[PDB]
RNA sequence: AGCCAGGAUGUUGGCUUAGAAGCAGCCAUCAUUUAAAGAAAGCGUAAUAGCUCACUGGUCGAGUCGGCCUGCGCGGAAGAU
RNA sequence: GAUGUCGGCUCAUCACAUCCUGGGGCUGAAGUAGGUCCCAAGGGUAUGGCUGUUCGCCAUUUAAAGUGGUACGCGAGCUGG
């Protein structure tokens, strides 16, 4: 069972984006249902090691947004052009 | 450090003098004196010696294992002593010694004669042996190999100086 | 490389041999050529012994489950195992003109009746004939 | 030797090669041979580096080419002064931007493939990295 | 000796070697794999 | 200390035996007769191998072996010389109870411990000369 | 990592060749005794021998191996008063 | 409102990417002689036949007959092919 830990994004756009990136973060958003969608930041390091077991892509993953608990599945995910990096990663509640 | 992190026994009969970092050695072989580098803190108490780095040394370690290789042959030195044993071989090649001089005939016009510093001694059971002795291991290695250099074994016959335990590799000339 | 799966099934053949058989004899091998060993596996598998050389870590665990616990102190340098499941004795003679007609090694120790036999005292085992000797 | 079997025009503008590549990820085999650089490969590098990796895997496997040299490259001869019109088309390069798939394959190991990519790298005037195929 | 800006092991018995801030493969088995960075 | 592997009656001609063992040390007319006087119940046209032990004064002993695996396979399916290509082209058939003739003879220098164990080490040298098991 | 010991049998695998016996080439690459030993990674022989490795048992006694993201350096680096 | 052009003569000066001599590694280096490369700029480094030639070809030397920069060095120094 994949667990990931992940706070709200205090800020959105380009500038907030990168400055993720700079941080060894990345922006995430969690969307699908009735429910809002929340724009969500990750540790890249803990995505990273993750995401190089396939069942990722298959599996249910629980996300941990302060304190609660979602069920959801990998959707997109933009990787970085050429270093072995992650931009983003599109999540769907499952 | 794996080398610096053992010790080095010193044996009944061996005299060990610390003055800061100058070491002198005394045996039944010889005395040896040497100066180690200021990264390493050598302690002595009981029938051992140990070796360490100095706080604000960045090789310390590197320093310590060195210190401990030299004293553990200085020791070795001063008790059982060093053996380096040259041999011989080619046609006319011939030496003799005659105190603290090797004379060699190496295929010169001059008779080559090699005078051994303090502590090397040398005697020749054959024509076509070497025998040296001593108790810095630094120095029998240097006189070795000056005279080996007056004729290193060549590649095609395997004639010149050699050590004993030498493997002299043999190759055969251009084919035609 | 021997996994822990591999050390496990290892410790488990030579436990299973140790119940079944009744005379063992554990010695050194070590500067024997395979020529000469070929020769003493046809000897010992017709004797009805089962030859082996084991790690000396997985021999104190496949003999610690009794009764060879005493066989511990024989398991430093190169240790050879000969479990006699058919008839007891075989092994012990087989090894002793081994040792003298190579000269190599020395046979470290023999064991019976869950006792410890030192390496001066093997002819205890090496001058008892058959079983098959009684009629 | 790749280059258009036909043209709308036969001479084409300078242009820039600024941005991030398209077609970033390993589409039809297993393996890829990625670039970390931007420049030009000429038709004739992109066949070096094709026969290089070819040799490699002893003609087993199957390799695709994701580039294509579609931009024509004039030159003026040596005592020629500027001006009198365009120069004539002498090759063909393609543009290469960060993060372009130039080469695929499958159907050889993955010690085999960095190897063939290895020595096809050696060929190219931009910084390559090898890549492999992945689930999304 | 051989002077070259790529200096590598050429077999198992080449030893790479830092001499005097100067890379070098020193190696035991063949003369021929001696090699200098320069 | 040479190994050689010469006819069941013929020990003599230059080309094979003659400077090959006659450089070390060893009696050209002392061997050849004491060979063919104790391989004279081997069957014509089977050749049997034989090991030298030579000593310093120029003396020796010989001890005869069982024929080779790949030599007892070739009478057994009818060839003369094996397949070039082995696995890639045919040249004859063995059945089970062949496999069973050449094993059992093979016994006294094979290290198998069962018939099975003997039978699988002759399995070998028949696929690796082209020879299919039918 | 070092050091001790082994690195066997069928078998000189088959074909080819004056010879090819792990070691010119070509094709196959199993099976046995096994602690482990490729029908053989290199040197050597006219062909053998002989030397060593892959692999494994012993000794030793606590760490060791090399990929990834990165900061700063090193080589690559020859010119004319 | 002028910076005389090729070649020669005379006189040079620097670079080193070294022709010779010196040191050294590899060699498919037995020796003699070579091949290749590294270090080295201290000194040294033909005369002639033909052509305005530089070059080049040729003859005969020599340890060698280096490659370049200096307004393709040098006409308030000479020559004028
Ligand atoms: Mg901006
Ligand atoms: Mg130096
Ligand atoms: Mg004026
Ligand atoms: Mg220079
Ligand atoms: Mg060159
Ligand atoms: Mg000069
Ligand atoms: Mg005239
Ligand atoms: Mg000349
Ligand atoms: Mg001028
Ligand atoms: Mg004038
Ligand atoms: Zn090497």
């Amino acid at each position: 069972m994949f667990t990931i830990n992940a706070e709200v994004r205090k800020e959105q756009g380009k500038g907030a984006s990168r400055r993720l990136r700079a941080a060894n973060k990345f922006p995430a958003i969690i969307y699908g249902g009735k429910e809002a969608p929340l724009a969500i930041e990750l540790d890249h390091d803990k995505v990273m090691n993750m995401q190089a077991k396939a069942e990722f892509y298959s599996e249910v993953l629980t996300i941990v947004v302060d304190g609660k608990e979602i069920k959801v599945k990998a959707q997109d995910v933009q990787r970085h052009p050429y270093k072995p990096k992650l931009q983003h990663i599109d999540f769907v509640r499952a | 450090s794996r080398v610096a992190k053992a010790p080095v026994v010193v044996p009944a009969g061996v005299d060990v003098k610390i003055n800061g970092q100058v070491i002198t050695i005394k045996g039944k072989n010889g005395e040896l004196t040497r100066t180690l580098n200021d990264a390493v803190e050598v302690k002595h108490a009981d029938n051992t010696l140990t070796f360490g780095p100095r706080d604000g040394y960045a090789d310390g370690w590197a320093q310590a294992g060195t210190a401990r290789a030299l004293l553990n042959s200085m020791v070795i030195g001063v008790t059982e002593g060093f053996t380096k044993k040259l041999q011989l071989v080619g046609v006319g090649y011939r030496a003799a010694v005659k105190g603290n001089v090797i004379n060699l005939s190496l295929g010169f016009s001059h008779p080559v004669d090699h005078q051994l510093p303090a502590g090397i001694t040398a005697e020749c059971p054959t024509q076509t042996e070497i025998v040296l002795k001593g108790a810095d291991k630094q120095v029998i290695g240097q006189v070795a190999a000056d005279l080996r250099a007056y004729r290193r074994p060549e590649p095609y016959k395997g004639k010149g100086v050699r050590y004993a335990d030498e493997v002299v590799r043999t190759k055969e000339a251009k084919k035609k | 490389a021997l996994n822990l799966q591999d050390k496990q099934a290892i410790v488990a053949e030579v436990s299973e041999v140790a119940k079944g058989a009744l005379s063992a004899v554990v010695a050194d091998s070590r500067g024997v050529t395979v020529d000469k060993m070929t020769e003493l596996r046809k000897a010992g598998r017709e004797a009805g012994v089962y030859m082996r050389v084991v790690r000396n870590t997985l021999l104190r665990r496949a003999v610690e489950g009794t009764p060879f616990e005493c066989l511990k102190d024989a398991f430093v340098g190169p240790t050879l195992i000969a479990y006699v499941t058919e008839h007891p004795g075989a092994a012990a003679r087989l090894f002793k003109e081994f040792a003298k007609a190579n000269a190599k090694f020395e046979v470290k120790a023999a064991a019976f009746e869950g006792e410890l036999i030192p390496a001066s005292q093997i002819d205890r085992l090496a001058t008892l004939p058959t079983y098959e000797e009684a009629i | 030797m790749l280059q258009p079997k036909r043209t709308k025009f036969r001479k084409m503008h300078k242009g820039r090669n600024r941005g991030l590549a398209q077609g970033t990820d390993v589409s039809f085999g297993s393996f890829g041979l990625k670039a970390v650089g931007r420049g030009r490969l000429t038709a004739r590098q992109i066949e070096a580096a094709r026969r290089a990796m070819t040799r490699a895997v002893k003609r087993q496997g199957k390799i695709w080419i994701r580039v294509f040299p579609d931009k024509p490259i004039t030159e003026k001869p040596l005592a020629v002064r500027m001006g009198k019109g365009k120069g004539n088309v002498e090759y063909w390069v393609a543009l290469i931007q960060p993060g372009k798939v130039l080469y695929e394959m499958d159907g050889v190991p993955e010690e085999l493939a960095r190897e063939a990519f290895k020595l096809a790298a050696a060929k190219l005037p931009i910084k390559t990295t090898f890549v492999t195929k992945t689930v999304m | 000796m051989k002077v070259r800006a790529s200096v590598k092991k050429l077999c198992r018995n080449c030893k790479i070697v830092k001499r005097d801030g100067v890379i070098r493969v020193i190696c035991s088995a063949e003369p021929k794999h001696k090699q200098r960075q320069g | 200390y040479v190994k050689l592997q010469v006819a069941a009656g013929m020990a003599n001609p230059s080309p094979p035996v003659g400077p090959a063992l006659g450089q070390q040390g060893v009696n050209i007319m002392e061997f050849c007769k004491a060979f063919n006087a104790k391989t004279d119940s081997i069957e014509k046209g089977l050749p049997i191998p034989v090991v030298i032990t030579v000593y310093a004064d120029r003396s020796f002993t010989f001890v005869t072996k069982t024929p080779p695996a790949a030599v007892l396979l070739k009478k057994a399916a009818g060839i003369k010389s094996g397949s070039g290509k082995p696995n890639k082209d045919k040249v004859g058939k063995i059945s089970r109870a062949q496999l069973q003739e050449i094993a059992q003879t093979k016994a006294a220098d094979m290290t198998g411990a069962d018939i099975e164990a003997m039978t699988r080490s002759i399995e070998g040298t028949a696929r690796s000369m082209g020879l299919v098991v039918e």
